[PDB]
């Protein structure tokens, strides 16, 4: 129930309930049946009050759902420029990949999430981790027409972090 | 918020599931089926069906990356509308007996969905259009048996307003909708929507006629109109364009014009002539549409409207040839602007609804948001 | 041997006009005909062409399978009415021999990207001579109402196909392969097959229905099943599909299984709500039928079907045979309960049997089969261009 | 049941941390775009603390006639959800 209450209150972003819970006890590291914890919820929804709220709580900045994503995945899936920028300011891995081998870029150009891409370029992402088919952010963007990050991506080449 | 779509794996199915039983319910509890010219008959019905699916359902898959959701979505609403209209106009016209004719005029009612949902596609889901379908339906079959209890005609002779219901009724959802292009196969996709279209119109000019000669004279003065306007079209598409060039977009919707424009008064205009004068004075204001109403969402459903309003007020000239009539003919026309303006504005507050899990104005007109593709990344 | 195909196609085609010399002698169902004529050459062929790299190949193996499939199905049928004597062309003989067509393209769906335009006139010429026997077997001799040939011609194409297929098994596709798959545009284009074939449907199922009522049914029946057939379809691509997303894959193909599988019963009195309903089922079993039985026929039972036809002909002109059963059962016709099951089970058979001994004869290398890896691909057979 | 009875603007410690202490240690004197800390003090304890808090809200306002246009009027709630 309380933990319940917790992860609702991290998805709806009422900080104030969700702090209230991590004062009573509620585990920070709780995650639901899909292994999504506070921080993925928050990600989710793009709720950065709540992101900053709950990094600075000491939550595990690199718990993976039961999917791999880790809330870098989420927020970059998710097409949440704010959250992405602060998961990163906080230290998130922008080369972690999920069981099928996605990476945040990868999300991000799928989705047509051009500020994401831009930003998760400047930071060291490397385009060349190719999922489980064998598939890059420029393959997968190229088959979804998603022609501003098929140029964004070429043009970037390996200008690196 | 969010802009990976919500999954619909719940509400989609439940919804569609449940309108289709509910839609044979009620053909149990109130339909009932029962010559020489049956195959000639079933021609007409069969013309109509192929404008509404393959017509407006291919005219609108210009769109780089929204072309199957324009299909399928296409088909879906014709297959809902079609059913729903059937139902719809035996209860708001009498237990529903089911003929061709029965079915041509519910094709037409749902044509005028199919017209409509041009302005509002590439921005909503199917769920969205469900709700636009069964409103949209019953906007049009309560105005056309308003005017029917007021004007004294046939309910199902006032389903000439159409066109002019459809555009209106589409600008208003579309202006209902939250704020935000073209690829060359889509848009050959498109011309051959546009192209079947334009040779079955004079099918949609007198499906409601009955005489032989109405029916002949019709289709005569559709066709030459209709060729007509093509020329002005093809050839002032340069004109009402900033770099001088035909736009096949252009084209696609302004092919129609001396369709809609002698639409109510095809059976009127005693000489082909006329017919061809109504179709290039069409393809003029197309042009003149073109080139000054982005000026002051959609371009080609604004121009429609503009047709269609011409299409009446041709119809108003030509009637007092063929002044009390004039004044009732106006306020009837004033009551179908009225009652599709009212209609689309409930739609786009129903439509706007958060149960819909509308596709983020940042996902508008892609297919992705809608449909499977390979090799993405599904879930959290 | 690169003069295999042309000479059978010349050597099939000297035959047919020696065969028409021989046998054959010289208005208002005329436009049905034209429907059937455009779902045959439109519907089927520009259905198949979702393959990336096989659309010249569906398209213009439809073609030539269809224009050799007329000709030899005019044959075929014509002789079998006439009891061997000359007998005289009516648009009655053009509508019969575009429904062997059909049958034949069915059949051909299951084999799509794996065989040679050679095997196709084999398999034609020998498929269409299986189906028009068991067509006059069930029209005739068991006399069973199938207006709309859930059962001779969709079911028994589904079936043959798949029999065929089951003997042209290769062991290096049970995996799967890199050209099987859809592209964007090939999904837009393959579209406009499914969408013809939903709006001439209705004279699909009408076109040789007797004039008066049965006509007129057999044109309502239809039109209400796939109109509930759509819906249907749509619903459950959505519930078998992560996050509730459409497969076009069901939407080009599960959308036609109401035309199908109310094809037994069309022209009889079962009302447009139990069309409704005959269509909504049809739906619902071909999405589930693509979702979950096809995977399961091609990897365990070693039967890959290309374009899924067990899903959109054989399980949905199964249903259409048990409706016709029902439907005699509660009095919509006058035919009786066993002839209706004969036809189904003789239909189903036959198909067995004749694509057993077809795909037999389809396996000999002599007829320039594709390699393994070179399967779904236009290149064996055409010249293709630079650019999509 | 939410009655005030005291607030402790804290002038000493907030005037130290705002490089004010020289004004005074018992007014309050804070530089602008900086935290400051009052302590709140209720007369009765207070059972549930979220309804308390959507409960209240406060208001600052400088001038004679202090309003929302001149920016000399603001109203703000208690949460950790307000603009810092």
């Amino acid at each position: 129930d309380a933990a319940t209450s917790f992860l609702r209150a991290a998805r709806s972003g009422n900080l104030d309930k969700a702090l209230d819970h991590l004062r009573n006890g509620v585990d920070i590291n709780t995650c639901n049946q899909n292994g999504l914890n506070g921080l993925h919820l928050a990600s989710k929804e793009g709720h950065v009050k709540m992101v900053v709220e709950l990094l600075h709580k000491e939550i595990i900045l690199e718990t993976t759902t039961k999917k791999g994503n880790t809330a870098l995945h989420i927020a970059a899936l998710a097409g949440q420029d704010e959250v992405v920028r602060e998961l990163v300011n906080y230290g998130a891995n922008v080369n972690a990949q999920s069981q099928k081998g996605f990476t945040p870029l990868y999300m991000a150009a799928q989705e047509n999430h051009l500020e994401v891409v831009k930003f998760l370029l400047e930071n060291g992402a490397n385009q060349n981790v190719a999922t489980e088919d064998g598939f890059t952010p420029l393959a997968v963007a190229l088959q979804q027409g998603h022609e501003n990050v098929v140029a964004h991506l070429i043009n970037y080449g390996t200008k690196g972090k | 918020s969010s802009k990976y779509p919500r999954s619909v794996r719940r509400c989609l199915p439940l919804w569609a599931l449940t309108l289709e039983a509910a839609l044979i319910l009620l053909f149990y509890f109130f339909t009932h089926y029962d010559q020489k010219g049956l195959v000639a008959s079933y021609q007409v019905g069969q013309d109509l069906t192929v404008m509404a699916a393959l017509g407006l359902g291919f005219l609108t898959s210009n769109f780089r990356r929204h072309s199957w959701s324009s299909v399928a979505f296409n088909l879906f609403m014709l297959a809902l509308g079609v059913q729903w209209a059937i139902l719809l106009d035996g209860f708001l016209s009498q237990k529903v007996v089911i003929t061709l004719f029965s079915i041509r005029l519910a094709t037409m009612s749902a044509m005028s969905v199919l017209i409509s949902a041009g302005a509002v596609l590439g921005k909503v889901n199917l769920a969205q259009l469900v709700v636009m379908v069964l409103v949209e339906v019953t906007a049009l079959g309560t105005l056309r048996m308003v005017i029917s209890n007021i004007f004294n005609t046939d309910y199902h002779m006032n389903l000439r307003h159409f066109y002019v219901f459809a555009a209106y009724f589409g600008l208003t959802v579309a202006w209902c909708l939250p704020k935000p292009q073209r690829a060359t196969i889509p848009s050959l996709s498109a011309m051959l929507g546009a192209l079947f279209l334009w040779m079955f119109w004079p099918s949609v000019n007198s499906p409601l006629l009955r005489s032989p000669i109405q029916r002949k004279n019709a289709m005569f003065n559709t066709y030459y109109a209709l060729a007509v306007s093509v020329v002005t079209a093809i050839s002032g598409s340069s004109l009402a364009h900033p770099q001088r060039k035909i736009s096949m977009t252009y084209v696609h919707s302004a092919v129609l014009a001396g369709g809609v424009a002698v639409g109510t008064s095809c059976h009127l205009i005693p000489s082909p002539w006329l017919a061809m004068v109504l179709g290039l004075v069409a393809g003029l204001i197309s042009i003149g549409g073109a080139k000054c109403l982005p000026v002051c969402i959609s371009v080609m459903h604004s121009i429609f409207s503009l047709l269609g309003l011409l299409g009446e007020i041709t119809y108003i000239v030509l009637l007092v040839l063929h002044g009390f009539q004039v004044l009732l003919s106006i306020g009837e026309l004033s009551l179908a602007i009225v009652i599709a303006l009212t209609s689309g504005l409930l739609t786009g507050l129903l439509l706007n609804l958060k149960i819909w899990k509308a596709p983020h104005v940042a996902k508008y007109f892609d297919d992705q948001v809608f449909w499977k593709f390979p090799h993405l990344a599904v879930g959290f | 041997m690169r003069f295999t195909f042309p000479l059978m196609a010349i050597v099939l085609e000297i035959a047919m006009i020696v065969l028409f010399g021989l046998f054959v002698e010289y208005f208002e169902l005329y436009p049905l005909f034209q429907d059937v004529h455009v779902m045959i050459f439109v519907g089927f062929g520009f259905l198949m062409t979702f393959l990336k790299k096989y659309g010249f190949s569906s398209v213009g193996i439809n073609l030539l399978v269809a224009a050799l499939g007329l000709q030899w199905g005019t044959i075929v049928q014509g002789i079998l009415q006439s009891q061997g004597q000359k007998f005289n062309i009516g648009i009655k003989n053009m509508i019969n021999a575009d429904f062997s067509a059909a049958t034949v393209l069915i059949s051909f769906g299951a084999v799509l990207g794996k065989t040679s335009p050679t095997q196709m006139l084999i398999m034609t010429i020998l498929e269409i001579v299986f189906f028009a026997h068991n067509e006059y077997l069930v029209s005739e001799i068991f006399k069973a109402s199938d207006i709309g040939a859930s059962m001779t011609i969709h079911a028994f194409g589904a079936y043959f196909g798949l029999a065929v297929a089951g003997i042209l098994y290769r062991s290096g596709l049970r995996k799967g392969h890199e050209n099987e798959e859809s592209a964007y545009y090939s999904d837009l284009f393959a579209m406009i097959g499914t969408l013809f074939l939903w709006m001439f449907w209705p004279s699909f199922n009408s076109a040789i229905a007797e004039p008066g009522d049965k006509q007129c049914r057999a044109i309502v029946n239809t039109y209400f099943s796939l109109a509930a057939c759509v819906l249907t379809a749509f619903a459950f691509s959505s519930l078998v599909e992560h996050r509730g997303k459409l497969n076009m894959v069901h939407i080009q193909n599960a959308t036609l299984a109401g035309g199908v599988a109310v094809g037994t019963c069309a022209d009889m009195a079962i009302h447009p709500f139990g069309s409704m309903i005959i269509g909504s089922i049809a739906g619902m079993v071909s999405v589930l039928g693509y979702k979950f039985l096809t995977p399961l026929f091609t990897t365990k039972l070693r039967i890959h079907d290309t374009c899924g036809v067990h899903n959109l002909h054989g399980l949905p002109g199964v249903v259409g045979g048990l409706a016709g059963i029902v439907a005699v059962a509660m009095g919509a016709s006058n035919t009786s309960m066993a002839m209706q099951a004969a036809a189904l089970g003789s239909s189903i058979g036959t198909a067995v049997v004749g694509g057993l001994m077809t795909g037999l004869i389809l396996k000999l290398p002599l007829w320039g089969q594709p390699s393994d890896q070179n399967c779904y691909d236009d290149s064996v057979y055409w010249k293709v261009p630079k650019t999509r | 049941a939410l009655g005030i009875k005291s607030c402790d603007f804290q002038a000493a410690r907030n005037n130290e941390e705002h490089h004010t202490k020289a004004l005074s240690s018992r007014r309050l004197f804070v530089r602008r775009g900086q935290p400051f800390t009052i302590i709140l003090y209720f007369r009765a304890p207070v059972r549930a603390f979220l309804p308390a808090l959507k409960k209240v809200a406060l208001t600052a306002q400088t001038g004679e006639q202090p309003s929302k246009i001149n920016r000399t009027q603001a109203t703000f709630p208690i949460s950790s959800l307000g603009d810092r």
